[PDB]
């Protein structure tokens, strides 16, 4: 663990930063 | 085979089924199990809103209804905590956390709980999902 | 109705658990299986497995000064019926636990509750919960 | 709710702010 599922870390990574900057907006 | 084993086993099946066939992820359930899981028919927000599901034909219903959807859900998995439970303490108790998100979308946190009760195969009792905030 | 049940066994679990550990123990089954932060030992903390009424007692009573300094923000509860007969409580809790002068840790704690008009826990764990950030 | 328990509001607030600086630190 961590495990990804069904994802890479790379496009897991992409979907974080959107979050951060969904926050941030 | 180990419980530690068969949690982990379980957990990547069940997320992967959602990927491969959300029309067949009814069979893995009881046929009284409960649901609780990601609203896909409701309606910024870091998460998202749940719906309870009872028994089997209606979990594979909302699962159906929502086939792309679920097709596309992904998930960093963190965390898995069990221990025996129910009758001879021969159920399973799981607990996940980790980060999901779908083709697209940010992430969300969330913890998912499940109940797993024997028949060599398990059939699921309880699936709870809760998003949380960070 | 279940809500209140659960409710009700939240408020409890964790206020009597500030007025005395010693007698914590008795509200769980003899064969319980508790997962609690690890006294004997970043945003989270480890946890220890211990099974059975009499070693959750040696647990909550060796961690008396601890336990009775754990405070809480309650923010979610999700509950679904479980076990024998559809008679058992499943209840999932999350929200920012913290003790006496710590920072908040964001936790997600899991119990079941089994038959005794009461209830006994038979499982009960807790898993602290790290920033996305 | 959220519901404070063991504690009030004000005491969560200043544990919230320790975790707050603790990050940032």
């Amino acid at each position: 663990l961590p495990l990804f599922i069904n994802t890479t870390e790379a496009e897991f990574a992409a979907a974080s930063v959107q979050r951060y900057e969904l926050n941030m907006k | 085979v180990t419980v530690q084993d068969i949690c982990f086993a379980f957990l990547q099946n069940y997320y992967e089924r959602m990927r491969t066939d959300p029309s067949k992820l009814a069979y893995f359930y009881a046929s009284t199990a409960e649901l609780t899981h990601t609203n896909y028919q409701s309606k910024k927000d870091d998460v998202l809103p749940t719906v309870k599901v009872t028994g089997r034909e209606n979990i594979n219903k909302f699962f159906s209804r929502n086939d792309a959807k679920v097709r596309s859900l992904k998930l960093k998995l963190d965390t898995i905590d069990f221990q025996y439970t129910g009758h001879l303490h021969k159920s399973i108790l799981i607990m996940a956390t980790g980060e999901m998100f779908w083709t697209g979308t940010p992430v969300y946190k969330f913890c998912q709980t499940f109940i797993l009760l024997p028949s060599s195969t398990f059939d699921i009792t309880n699936d709870i999902i809760r998003f949380i905030s960070n």
